């Protein structure tokens, strides 16, 4: 028992008019170029909008890419890695994808020498 | 990350090592998806090697 009804939907399907007709019927029980006419028929009961409204609508996102050079240890490790038998692997010698991924991972962890090269105390 | 910082002028900082393949991967990271062909011997991305060298 209700005098009014309100429905929320993210987005409906274009084709498969069965669902649209069923929804329109269940909105109110008083009903028994293609896309253009379909939209024209759904004019009296429709209210849709796009995300173009977000422009200047308090939606303020900021991203700043900061460039940072490498340290002497990082330079040394990078030169060592690139200057290794892996050169032939980097030149597509065998298992290209695997060796490329391995080299990418190595260079990735090389962003800090403490990871690949753990500095340890010089006990006596 | 964007969801947790849904509003209030969020500031995102990204640190990338200069003069390294990290910058190349950042600017171009679609290589992983372009090579979605059967794994275990893809052997693609011939011209893309220029990014690894630089």
């Amino acid at each position: 028992q209700s005098q009014q009804r309100l429905l929320l939907i993210d987005s409906p399907l274009h084709n498969t008019f069965l669902e649209l007709w069923t929804m329109v019927h269940f909105l109110v029980p008083g009903i028994s170029k293609v896309v253009i006419r379909l939209h024209r028929v759904t004019q009296p009961f429709i209210l849709r909008r796009t995300k173009r409204d977000v422009e200047k609508q308090l939606t303020k996102k900021y991203e700043h890419v900061l460039k940072c050079r490498l340290s002497n240890r990082q330079k040394a490790l990078y030169e060592d890695v690139i200057l290794q038998p892996g050169t032939q692997e980097a030149l597509k010698s065998g298992h290209f994808v695997n060796v490329l991924s391995i080299l990418v991972r190595l260079q990735r962890i090389c962003n800090h020498p403490g990871l690949v090269e753990p500095r340890h105390p010089g006990s006596s | 990350c964007d969801r947790i910082g849904r509003c209030k002028d969020i500031h995102i900082y990204r640190l990338v090592s200069g003069n390294s393949i990290e910058e190349k991967l950042l600017k171009n990271g679609t290589k992983d998806l372009i090579r979605e062909v059967a794994a275990q011997g893809n052997d693609y991305s011939m011209a893309f090697l220029t990014q690894r060298t630089i």
